[PDB]
């Protein structure tokens, strides 16, 4: 039925037609990073006596 | 593959590249008519017996 509503025609002869194509697909995110250091010290503002 | 040439990957791109009409369907056609005679010219200079 996709090869009938490829060739628009409800008679498909004889041979390959190529109908759609496919393409496994992604299934994660995996976002790696550099482990982070310099964490400022929001502190020294936040909690000055 | 057209679509995964242009767009590549993303989803939001198909919504957008349908918008062209089927500049993808020619792509194909043509293509598909080259590969077809390719295999025929052979078959024309060596299936002689
Ligand atoms: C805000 O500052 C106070 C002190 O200026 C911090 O209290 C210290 O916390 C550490 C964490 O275990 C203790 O070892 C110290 O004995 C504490 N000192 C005092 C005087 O209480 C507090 O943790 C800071 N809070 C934030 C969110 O930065």
């Amino acid at each position: 039925s996709e090869t009938k509503c490829t060739l628009k025609s409800f008679t498909v002869e004889k041979g390959i037609y190529q109908t759609s194509n496919f393409r496994v697909q992604p299934t994660e995110s995996i976002v790696r990073f550099p482990n982070i250091t310099n964490l400022c010290p929001f502190d020294e503002v936040f909690n000055a006596t | 593959d057209c679509t995964m040439y242009i767009c590549g990957d993303s989803t939001e791109c198909s919504n957008l590249l349908l918008q062209y009409g089927s500049f993808c369907t020619q792509l194909k056609r043509a293509l598909t008519g080259i590969a077809v005679e390719q295999d025929k010219n052979t078959q024309e200079v060596f299936a002689q017996v």
